[PDB]
């Protein structure tokens, strides 16, 4: 939500896309095809790994406590043992409550970052060969086949190839 | 013409509600729980070292309950009572009965030493009806009930130094007779007193003669004391009657033994954190089955469910 | 030429200071207080059961005192003791008072059901001067001052089983006498005894006779001991005289109850969240009114003010 | 601030908008005007109204307590009493002053972060047709009446209408 | 051709590494302890009145054990107790010792206020060669232990009014004889009773004839209790024998004094925060170096070391 | 991370920059230099020592507590001593091993911050006189000597100045 890309400019998700969390799908000359980008992919993973390794660290070895269990009426001793492990319990109640909220906002805006990279990633690229057309898409205003698309894709597109071609057909009448 | 290049998130068809700061459910692709709310339902066995105390309480067989006797000597890191435990030796009670059993259980070892008391003077090893060991009228092992020898009861001056390096733990008693009868024919004088002392410290202990409810036989009462006396210092022990002697020493430790209340059954398993309901995986940070727990635990929560993403918002086509 | 599109944000002239964790104070246009620091100044009566002490302890309540008999047999959620209660009847001292009035408090109800004790060879309802119930001398409703009849004052052995399925909490006492001479007029023995016990315990008593200070034109008095018997147990009774006896038990509960020391007024209101200072509201998650509170409140805090920002940045023309 | 659109690139506020809290100024051959946009202007309030609900849930029922004033010198066992409460009081301070600091935090750089989707939202739609000025406005560079700001507004502009005209007059000498 | 211009940010080759939610150790340029670990190993004389108790506990010098003299109705912010100090007066013990100890150090003075108790008929200044006060056999300064006068004991009934706007400190005690012949060569009667009263409040006590362990010449004991009395109320005395009396009270204050167990030495500086380990700095918000602190003190965690960046994230080139 | 800008799209730090933290490195027709941005730099800087503050507040006065050392066994009373301030360590260590996890999160967030917004600033006065390369350089299509970069870096680059030049130069052939 932070970065409006997710759940924002880019209308949906893509229930197909199951060998990654983030990627590509074209429509060329050679008709249409979809990939998953693997390091948007993986460092959201590494990321989401990484706090679930935090929380599965401490020990909170503990041994002998107080009695926490009563069958005798006594007064003031256990209305005291009561008390402070009903505050204990309240207060780790809240710490695990909020680290969630903390956690999973955090999750949902890290993750929503990782498309947003990936966007512009691939913008900077395409330099003046396409436009964005505001859905999560780029229009290539040049013939871009198969091989194409995978150098965009792998990150060796060379924009100065087509730079002319893109931009005789962006400034048009 | 061209072409389109699109870029995307994977979606999935069955989402998950998880919580954050501004929304109590909002999907996302995939979440794990994080609230432990289930138990085996059996205590493993391992790693710690696990003692049943079957029909016994601690108590029961630090005194040495007849029926208890197996448990001489004996050590744990976790001390399990039952709740079908029975006492079936003379009727007792502890003031401050919790204390005493929480720092036998936190020494996690019933160790006795005997030692050579000089009780010369008065008769040794009575027993009862009410405490039958085997066929024969018996007491609490770990006591010696001591009471008058040619008729006299003369008055006990006994003491015993502690010349090792490690605290001693006393246990002993102050017998109240059902009668002023009773009394009289086993210390001869009508009222007795008990005194224990340290360098440091007095419990002194008089006896009240009188009928209590009636229990295993008898309308009399055994009150349990304790001392402990450290390194270099040394018990003494006064007494005109009535007196509960101990036969030695338990070895006072400290370590990370304790006492949990449970019916669940052992099993031969390994789990480091064991609960009354059972042994439970410590492998999520929080849980929900008991706010009693011993070994490395995850912390007892009120909620029954923390759910944390572990994958992006789910957007369904 | 063409044309020129802004875009931007609102702004108001009167913004409000709030603490980031970067900034102890930025602008922002819009904020919530999240401390409540108010209260009415009076305990409404809704919608918990709000008993007033009025000139009464609970624990004068419990006992009997004369001018707390419209409290018999009542109940509450919340008791308010108020500062101005008085005691007006036998001078008395309870030992660990504040468990008793713990325990009663907690129970929620003063509700006591009357016993036959047999009290067979002692006379029953004895009175001071210094506890009048109308013009005669009289004594706590709920106890029973044994004395002796014709001269002679029997060893009492008197027994109550448990048959209910509830537990009973039993109140008593020990008369302390000013003088040798009131001991035995009394008595007849110069020195009493009292036990009181069931199949787990026993709680021995001796009057120590002797003047305390001046209090209410006596300088003798009673102590207050409470036991309580489970069901299927027994309270056995036994003294050789100084016994300030029980007329029966109250019953016990436990619930929601609990006890309070305020004197704001009672009104004719509703708020889940009482406190010494009165009832507050609870719509905010912070309170800095009293930690003393009772029912459904905020928590308490130091802050005296924690605003939230419920709008943007102010950044003013 | 996390964003820099607010108290950043946006020189400031407009006081004068009071019908929403995200909009539109506008300066055309018809005159000038001023339009609240709804929909980014809900979507902070409903994120602030979100979590206003979560801080007003906890029911916190607690009824029989300790005793936390006390008429007498006890000792032991009233220090331990105060010291669990003085525990239990300066935890939840913390609690409270870090809830406070956290949500003032997010809900700053989640209003910058509306602010700036607005932007880019408006940016995207424009296409060529104009240039960020860098001050939070844009240069529409063709004839653009109000019912042509409208459908900047509304979301239904229509580039292509008005690329001819704008492009020759982006790219003039 | 034209330009380029790169935009950049810094760099360091001596990064630090520091933990987050997501990593538990990433690199960044520059970092700040938030944790202290280390201690001066001394005490800082400022800003807090610091009372080294030398070889005096805090008891010891309330009572006026005579090598506390020189403690004498001084004052303290934090009175440290030394592990060397050794009682050196008549053999004592102290039911609910933690208790008087802390009321005593909480009030942070041994201001004592001599009072003239009417102690006709029994001799006063008893003493003792286990508590010598440069040559002669003597006594706890504070305490007046009463004897028999021409072969007699009569029961002494002695009060005290509270007519001051202040709490009164009595500190009292009860003679523990080592022999029925020393008992009555002291005290006539065979056994004494102490018993001290104010309108609220009763304590009454029974020697214990009998000899407990060998102390500094001694096998006799005296035990010491205490009693508090309000404005309004009245301390009365009552004593057939064995009664150690006051000489008048310590005034009893309430502030921000304490006392810790420490052998760090007290030096020329200044620190707001104490610990046992000696005085430490209060810029950091947490600590490692004791639980145990007195002062405006950073709070006490378990960590040995938490960093905040203070800089980006460190990428070399 | 947040914002891909730190350890992402600038390959990395420049560790002969020790004027500043963000800055401004160029190659052009009189050779090259480096420049520290003084305004990005204190505002990081301003919102780190903002967080160092509010850390170092807390007085915490305390003054009489309990024991917490014993050197007797003494049961119930002892085993609640020890309870309640075992309890009270482990709840602080919580706070303060999350509080340096948030306090370090956004930190290396925030300066990820300052480096974007330093990134669009910067872009939004070139208009069309430069192109982002992606690496985190700008190729600026125009003659621009010392003076030139000073403007850029003085924020008084004034783009109508050179767009004619730079757009001829954009879209050649
Ligand atoms: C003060 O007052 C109390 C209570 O009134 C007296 O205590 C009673 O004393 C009598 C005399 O010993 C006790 O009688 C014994 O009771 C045993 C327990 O009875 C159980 O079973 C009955 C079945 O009807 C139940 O109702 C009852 O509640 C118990 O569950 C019996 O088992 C005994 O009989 C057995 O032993 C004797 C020999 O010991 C044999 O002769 C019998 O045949 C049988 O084998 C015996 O009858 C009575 O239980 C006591 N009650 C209580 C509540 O304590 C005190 O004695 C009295 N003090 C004085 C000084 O007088
Ligand atoms: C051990 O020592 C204590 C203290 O020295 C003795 O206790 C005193 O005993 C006497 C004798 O009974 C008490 O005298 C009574 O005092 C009542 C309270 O007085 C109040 O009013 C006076 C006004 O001057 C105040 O100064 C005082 O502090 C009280 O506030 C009086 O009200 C009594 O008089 C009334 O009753 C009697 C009959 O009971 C009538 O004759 C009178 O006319 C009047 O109606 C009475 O004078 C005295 O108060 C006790 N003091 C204390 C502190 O307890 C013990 O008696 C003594 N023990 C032994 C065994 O000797
Ligand atoms: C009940 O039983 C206890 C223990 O059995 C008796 O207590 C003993 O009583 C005797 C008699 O007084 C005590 O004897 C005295 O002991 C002092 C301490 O001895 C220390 O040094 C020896 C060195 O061998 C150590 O072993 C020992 O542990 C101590 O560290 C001696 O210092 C005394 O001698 C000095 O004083 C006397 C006069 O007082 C002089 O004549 C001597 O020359 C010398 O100056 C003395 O010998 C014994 O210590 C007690 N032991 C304990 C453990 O208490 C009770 O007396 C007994 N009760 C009854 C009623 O019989
Ligand atoms: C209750 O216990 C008391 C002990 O406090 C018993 O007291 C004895 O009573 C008998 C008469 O029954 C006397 O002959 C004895 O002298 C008393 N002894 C003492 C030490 O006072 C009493 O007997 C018990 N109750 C009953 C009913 O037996
Ligand atoms: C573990 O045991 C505890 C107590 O033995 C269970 O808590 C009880 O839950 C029932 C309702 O299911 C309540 O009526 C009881 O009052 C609870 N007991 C207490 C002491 O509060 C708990 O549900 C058990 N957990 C599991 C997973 O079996
Ligand atoms: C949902 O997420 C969980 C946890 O993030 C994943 O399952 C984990 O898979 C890892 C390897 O990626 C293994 O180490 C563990 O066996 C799993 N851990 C837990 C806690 O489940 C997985 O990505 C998803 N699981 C499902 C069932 O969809
Ligand atoms: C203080 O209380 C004691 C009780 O412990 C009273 O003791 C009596 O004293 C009188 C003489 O005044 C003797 O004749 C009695 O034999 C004592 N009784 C006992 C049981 O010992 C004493 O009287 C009280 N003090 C005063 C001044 O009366
Ligand atoms: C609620 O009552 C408490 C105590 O009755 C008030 O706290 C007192 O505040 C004054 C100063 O205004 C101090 O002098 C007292 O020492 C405080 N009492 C205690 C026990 O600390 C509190 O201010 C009241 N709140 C309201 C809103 O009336
Ligand atoms: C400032 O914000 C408050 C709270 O966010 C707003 O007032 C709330 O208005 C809502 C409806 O939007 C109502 O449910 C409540 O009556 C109000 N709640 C609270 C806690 O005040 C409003 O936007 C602003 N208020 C003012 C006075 O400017
Ligand atoms: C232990 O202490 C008791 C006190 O409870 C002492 O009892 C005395 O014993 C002597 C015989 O040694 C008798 O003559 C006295 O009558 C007893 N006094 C009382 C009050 O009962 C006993 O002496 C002490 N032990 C030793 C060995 O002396
Ligand atoms: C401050 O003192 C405490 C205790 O005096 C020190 O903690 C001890 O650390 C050693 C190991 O170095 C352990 O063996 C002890 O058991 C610890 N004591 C306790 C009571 O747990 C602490 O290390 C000291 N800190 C400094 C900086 O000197
Ligand atoms: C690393 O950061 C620290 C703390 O952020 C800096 O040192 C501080 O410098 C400020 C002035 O900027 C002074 O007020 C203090 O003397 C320092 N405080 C602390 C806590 O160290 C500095 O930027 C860096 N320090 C080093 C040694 O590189
Ligand atoms: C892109 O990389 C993948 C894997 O590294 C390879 O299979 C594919 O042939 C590459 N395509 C191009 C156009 O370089
Ligand atoms: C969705 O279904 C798959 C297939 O059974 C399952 O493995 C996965 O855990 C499910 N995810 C959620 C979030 O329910
Ligand atoms: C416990 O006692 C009962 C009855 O005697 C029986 O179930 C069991 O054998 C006893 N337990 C042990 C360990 O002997
Ligand atoms: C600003 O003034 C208006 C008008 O009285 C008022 O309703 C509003 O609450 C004020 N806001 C702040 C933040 O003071
Ligand atoms: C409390 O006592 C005083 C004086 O008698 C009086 O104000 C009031 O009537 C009494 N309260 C009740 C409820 O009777
Ligand atoms: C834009 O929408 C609003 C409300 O939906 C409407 O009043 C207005 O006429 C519309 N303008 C245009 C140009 O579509
Ligand atoms: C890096 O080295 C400098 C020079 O000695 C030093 O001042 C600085 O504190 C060091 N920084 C780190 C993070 O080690
Ligand atoms: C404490 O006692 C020892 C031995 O007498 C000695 O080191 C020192 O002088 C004493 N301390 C004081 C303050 O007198
Ligand atoms: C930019 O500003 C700096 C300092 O304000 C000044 O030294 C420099 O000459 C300026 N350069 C230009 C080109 O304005």
């Amino acid at each position: 939500g932070i970065f409006g890309a997710i759940a924002g400019f880019i209308e949906n998700g893509w229930e197909g896309m199951v060998d990654g969390w983030y990627g590509f799908r074209h429509q060329n000359s050679e008709g249409t095809g979809q990939a998953a980008d693997l390091k948007s992919t993986q460092a959201a993973i590494d990321q989401i790994n990484g706090k679930l390794n935090r929380l599965i660290e401490k020990t909170n070895e503990k041994f002998q406590q107080i009695e926490k269990e009563f069958s005798e009426v006594e007064g003031r001793i256990q209305d005291l043992e009561k008390y402070v492990e009903d505050t204990k319990i309240d207060l780790w109640s809240y710490n695990a409550e909020l680290l969630v909220a903390l956690e999973n906002q955090h999750t949902i805006d890290l993750t929503d970052s990782e498309m947003n990279k990936l966007f512009e990633k691939t913008r900077k690229q395409l330099r003046e060969n396409a436009e964005d057309m505001g859905n999560g898409c780029f229009k290539i205003y040049h013939k871009c086949d198969n091989a194409c698309i995978g150098s965009i894709r792998n990150g060796t597109y060379d924009h100065d190839v087509y730079r002319d071609e893109a931009l005789n057909n962006r400034f048009q009448i | 013409p061209g072409a389109t290049l699109c870029l995307g998130h994977h979606a999935v068809p069955n989402g998950t509600l998880v919580k954050t700061i501004t929304n109590d459910q909002i999907e996302v692709t995939n979440a794990t729980e994080l609230v432990q709310s289930s138990s085996t339902g059996r205590i493993c066995g391992s790693p710690h070292r696990i003692l049943d105390g079957k029909n016994c309480t601690l108590i029961d067989a630090l005194l040495g309950d007849p029926h208890c006797d197996g448990f001489q000597n004996k050590e744990w890191d976790l001390f399990v009572e039952r709740s079908k435990a029975y006492s079936n030796c003379y009727p007792y009670d502890v003031p401050d009965y919790a204390s005493l059993r929480s720092l036998v259980a936190s020494s996690g070892t019933l160790e006795f030493i005997n030692e050579d008391f000089n009780w010369t003077g008065v008769a040794q090893d009575g027993g009862s009806y009410a405490c039958k060991r085997g066929s024969v009228n018996s007491f609490f092992s770990r006591l010696n009930w001591l009471h008058k020898l040619e008729y006299k009861y003369p008055a006990l001056n006994v003491t015993m130094p502690n010349n090792g390096k490690f605290d001693k733990l006393y246990i002993w008693g102050v017998h109240h007779p059902s009668t002023d009868s009773d009394q009289t024919s086993l210390y001869v004088r009508a009222s007795g007193r008990v005194t224990v002392s340290t360098k440091r410290s007095q419990q002194t202990v008089t006896p009240n003669i009188g009928s209590r409810p009636w229990v295993r036989g008898q309308s009399s009462r055994i009150s349990i004391y304790w001392t402990i006396v450290k390194p270099g210092d040394i018990l003494l022990i006064n007494s005109t009657g009535n007196l509960i002697a101990p036969r030695g020493y338990f070895k006072i430790r400290n370590g990370k033994s304790s006492i949990m209340r449970s019916d669940a059954p052992i099993g031969n398993c390994s789990s480091e954190c064991i609960t009354p309901n059972g042994s439970i995986p410590n492998d999520k940070p929080f849980q929900n089955v008991n706010r009693i727990t011993y070994g490395a635990c995850p912390r007892y929560v009120k909620q029954n469910t923390l759910k944390l993403a572990t994958g992006m918002r789910n957007v369904p086509e």
